[PDB]
RNA sequence: GAAGACAUUGUCAGGUGGGGAGUUUGGCUGGGGCGGCACAUCUGUUAAACGAUAACGCAGAUGUCCUAAGGGGGGCUCAUGGAGAACAGAAAUCUCCAGUAGAACAAAAGGGUAAAAGCCCCCUUGAUUUUGAUUUUCAGUGUGAAUACAAACCAUGAAAGUGUGGCCUAUCGAUCCUUUAGUCCCUCGGAAUUUGAGGCUAGAGGUGCCAGAAAAGUUACCACAGGGAUAACUGGCUUGUG
RNA sequence: UUGACAUUGUGAAGAGACAUAGAGGGUGUAGAAUAAGUGGGAGCUUCGGCGCCAGUGAAAUACCACUACCUUUAUAGUUUC
RNA sequence: GUGAUUUCUGCCCAGUGCUCUGAAUGUCAAAGUGAAGAAAUUCAACCAAGCGCGGGUAAACGGCGGGAGUAACUAUGACU
RNA sequence: AAAUAUGUAAGAAGUCCUUGUUACUUAAUUGAACGUGGACAUUUGAAUGAAGAGCUUUUAGUGGGCCAUUUUUGGUAAGC
């Protein structure tokens, strides 16, 4: 709870383990949070790294599609399909628009809708996990998929999600919790007023918990 | 109609003066209920029956409110400065 | 708008029966527990309540009931709890048979018996079964009720048959229907009554105009029409 | 005998409630009405070569749109002949060359505008703060709009400059109330402390009848005060129409 | 018309208050395989189970904290429905 | 309500009214409860009717369409 | 590109000469604005008219107007 105990989630919580000495292999810590919890559309992000610094952790197939040319916008990589003859029948509704825009990351496709997005395609999907975000959709979905694959930084969109990092095993305290904060930027604060906008969260590394608030 | 979030609109405050990028949101509303003098006195009827007050209120609107542009620097440290763009409908930065 | 009829009467106003032109009155008497005698001399012809009311017993030192279709101008009107059942007599319906049919009969014990006192209509006691102390009684109405054990009871079909099985041929005879009760006849087919007059509301090319059901609970005045109903056509 | 904290009675709350009470129902108008807005505006004309100027005069535009359709400097110059044609071949679109401003400047119309005021690039956010003065009814009334200054604070150019919003002439709103932005300034009056209330200056929230009431009909059952200021009928001009 | 509060006080069956959380845990098409599911995850623990850099699909998991179903479980005085 | 007898009561319940135990769920006031401040006070959750959802209802108010083609001179409609 | 009508100016407080003030901008003997001392006014196109002239308060009525000649708008026209 943004208090002294931050370094109790960090410093005092960095060698908890669950057995004997402390092992003999590398470490793996971070600092959990989110993306903005807005609705993955209107406003929740912009630009600027923390860091932070990471990438996947497990899988990365997100979202990118629109026309017959959006497939190759997911061929030399791996993404979801919006289909062509579906935006007039079933390419969006609940578990539909989901499918294409409901993965884990967010979305990195382009744009093309017309008079249909106030309760179907572009619509039903927003806070679900996608609704047309900033993925430099013009050359494709790879270069700006540096904001959708690796490096990172920590593009935090769709539904929660983000990253963190600072050191290895044991050598951080005030800058461990203050490294977790450092592992937060346009995700912990931003422009006009943004020093906080949530309730709680989690964190650790592999040991056991962090802040007991 | 495509505004651009923050843009160096000189300004001041002061205890600052000169320019300063300002995160510029538009203005919202604000409840009052049970504080407003408007209330403190406008609680009446007078009182076993009532009506309201001469201006209440069915007239004829305009179909176009106004943007309550609310520019606000961060170095100037203050103070959320209001502006007035008039033309609806529209929306923030596109573009 | 004036005060529409209905609203109008009720209060003393100018209407109220023949409250000084008839014979005695209903009265199944007062209440002892084992039969008293009743020589019923003469059956009366009153007004209003067609169906002869006939004046009887007077025993404990020297009353006038409504009399079921059974007068032997002296008839065996012995009645009172423990009492041989019969056309006439009047035994506490808490000790009847099962399929009988009393006429006059008292909601609640004693309190002289009015339920189905009218011309003819009798009240077949159909039930008696489920009874710690009560009775499953029919009723002229058409619905059922559990009256209360020992409570008077006519014992036979009320007199005066088809008092009106027909046929009041002429506007007269209404020569009566009155000289009886209130001045109910004639009755002013309301929807001629003008706007301000009653609620109807004539208007130009006639017209009962909008609605006609009339929510139960309207302002005694918004009232009238078809009370408040659960239907319409035939 | 029946009823047995119930119901009733009482006090507030909510439904409901033309049965009842009260109350209202714009205007300009070849007479009222249905209609149109010369009720707020702008261009052209009508309008008689300064200005002013009428109709329910004629021809048209206004209750927006622009982050750039704003701001500065660069460059460049916009709707024919003669050349080269493969889906082009009347051309839709491409590249060469040699001359009327016929184009373009969001939107009506008129003004204006050519190393530009148009078009392609480059860099910004002046569409800024404080005032005040000015101009716009022949103008003494506030409003909107616009002009030149002062003080600041920026842009842009190498500069001199220019830029105080869209080339100019249209595109908007008092009075209590409410919200907000302002110093962290002023008072709650027996003293304090915070919480709250109140104030000061700069804005948003609506008044289109746009100098700004908050407002359904019907009467043939009806009523009043006045209107030849105002219509049916006579007369009257005029005579298209006969 | 409906609620609350007074008018309104004798007794008797059953909740909730004092003064509690833990386990199997996921029946569309495809990956050998557990889908309302999130991600921190390159590691948890003297083994390597699963991973993971590969990953398809509507959504990937062991180190598991969690925005949310089913089954499964303690009262002695006043109190109050 | 309609008006002797005589005959004869077509079809429409979506609309407005009326009216039923009904609806697995959404509003919905006062007291009563919880949460937060130092309170004033301001947020909460549940909450009777009512509403909205469901049904019946026209001797209840009232309703009762419209255009195309369409042989055995010709016009023609039981046809579609 | 007229006519009619419409702005200004006029003899004259005016020029001409000498220098002095600082916030102004010029590099300043640069000017600007202001002021001293000094020459000439009744003045040699303007005309013509003055029952002075200027100035301050106040407070009636009025706001329904109608004629003509020329110049025009509508309309066949009009005592429109």
């Amino acid at each position: 709870i943004t208090s002294s105990q931050v370094r109790e989630h960090v410093k005092e919580l960095l060698k908890y383990s669950n057995e004997t000495k402390k092992r003999n292999f590398l470490e793996t810590v971070e600092l959990q949070v989110g993306l903005k919890n807005y609705d993955p559309q209107r406003d929740k992000r912009f630009s600027g790294s923390l860091k932070l610094p990471n990438c996947p952790r497990p899988n990365m197939s997100i979202c990118i599609f629109g026309d017959a040319f959006d497939v190759d916008r997911a061929k030399s990589c791996g993404v979801d399909a919006m289909s062509v003859d579906d935006l007039k029948k079933l390419n969006k509704n609940k578990k539909l628009i989901k499918k294409l825009s409901k993965k884990y990351n967010a979305f990195i496709a382009s744009e093309v809708l017309i008079k249909q997005v106030p309760r179907l395609l572009g619509p039903q999907l927003s806070k679900a996990g996608k609704f047309p975000t900033p993925v430099s959709h013009n050359d494709d979905l790879y270069g700006k998929v540096t904001d959708v694959r690796s490096t990172i930084k920590f593009q935090l969109k769709k539904v929660l999600c983000l990253a963190v990092a600072v050191g290895n095993v044991e050598m951080e305290e005030d800058v461990l919790v203050n490294q977790i904060l450092m592992s937060v930027n346009f995700f912990v604060s931003l422009l006009k007023k943004n020093w906080q906008n949530v309730g709680s969260l989690v964190v650790k590394s592999s040991m056991g918990p962090a802040f007991r608030l | 109609v495509n505004v651009p979030k923050t843009r160096k609109t000189y300004c001041k405050g002061k205890t600052c003066r000169k320019h300063t990028q300002h995160k510029v949101t538009q203005y919202k509303a604000g409840k009052a209920s049970l504080f407003a003098q408007g209330k403190r006195r406008y609680d009446r009827k007078q009182s076993g029956f009532g009506g309201q007050t001469k201006p209440v209120f069915h007239k004829k609107a305009k179909t176009t409110k106004k943007v309550v542009l609310r520019l606000e620097c961060v170095k100037c440290k203050t103070r959320a400065q209001l502006t007035l763009k008039r033309c609806k409908h529209f929306e923030l930065g596109g573009e | 708008m004036g005060r529409v009829i209905r609203n109008q009467r009720k209060g003393a106003g100018s209407i109220f029966t023949s409250h000084t032109r008839l014979r005695q009155g209903a009265a199944k008497l007062r209440t002892e527990r084992h039969g008293y005698i009743r020589g019923i001399v003469k059956q009366i012809v009153h007004d209003s309540g067609r169906g002869a009311p006939l004046a009887k017993v007077v025993f404990r030192d020297p009353e006038e009931i409504f009399i079921a279709n059974e007068g032997v101008h002296t008839g065996q009107f012995i009645y009172a709890g423990k009492k041989a059942s019969l056309n006439v007599g009047n035994v506490l319906p808490l000790g009847s048979v099962p399929e009988g049919t009393i006429v006059s009969n008292v909601e609640e014990k004693p309190g002289d018996r009015g339920a189905l006192a009218r011309a003819s209509g009798n009240y077949v006691i159909i039930i008696g079964h489920n009874p710690d102390e009560n009775k499953t009684r029919v009723r002229l109405p058409s619905g059922a009720k559990k009256v209360i054990s020992s409570d008077a009871r006519g014992v036979i079909g009320v007199i005066a048959g088809g008092g009106r099985v027909d046929k009041p041929l002429l506007k007269a005879g209404r020569a009566f229907h009155k000289y009886r009760l209130k001045r109910n006849s004639w009755p002013k087919t309301r929807g001629v009554a003008m706007n301000p007059v009653d609620h109807p509301h004539g208007g130009g090319n006639h017209q009962h105009i909008g609605k006609a059901s009339t929510i139960s609970r309207g302002a005694v005045s918004g009232q009238k029409a078809g009370l408040i109903a659960a239907r319409r056509t035939g």
